């Protein structure tokens, strides 16, 4: 309908993607950071 | 070309470049590096960074 905003840029556990989303006043912020945990 | 100026209630992401600048140990000046300001010596120091 619309697209008012867009941008472009073993297996023991290798690694972990998390990310926390949060908000203020509108403005949203990303939060990544790929953890390598093989535990 | 149209230039809209909204100041709304969500942030200002807009702003703008000016001039240039080189400053070194051993004398006091001001700087500005993106809004931050002070007056001091700007030492080409030995500390750490991320």
């Amino acid at each position: 309908n619309n697209c008012t905003f867009e941008y472009v840029s073993q297996g023991n556990f290798k690694n972990l993607r998390e990310f926390v989303f949060k908000n203020i006043d509108g403005y949203f912020k990303i939060y990544s950071k790929h953890t390598p945990i093989n535990l | 070309v149209v230039l809209s100026f909204e100041l709304l209630h969500a942030p200002a992401t807009v702003c703008g470049p000016k001039k240039s600048t080189n400053l070194v140990k051993n004398k006091c000046v001001n700087f500005n590096f993106n809004g931050l300001t002070g007056t001091g010596v700007l030492t080409e120091s030995n500390k750490k960074f991320l």
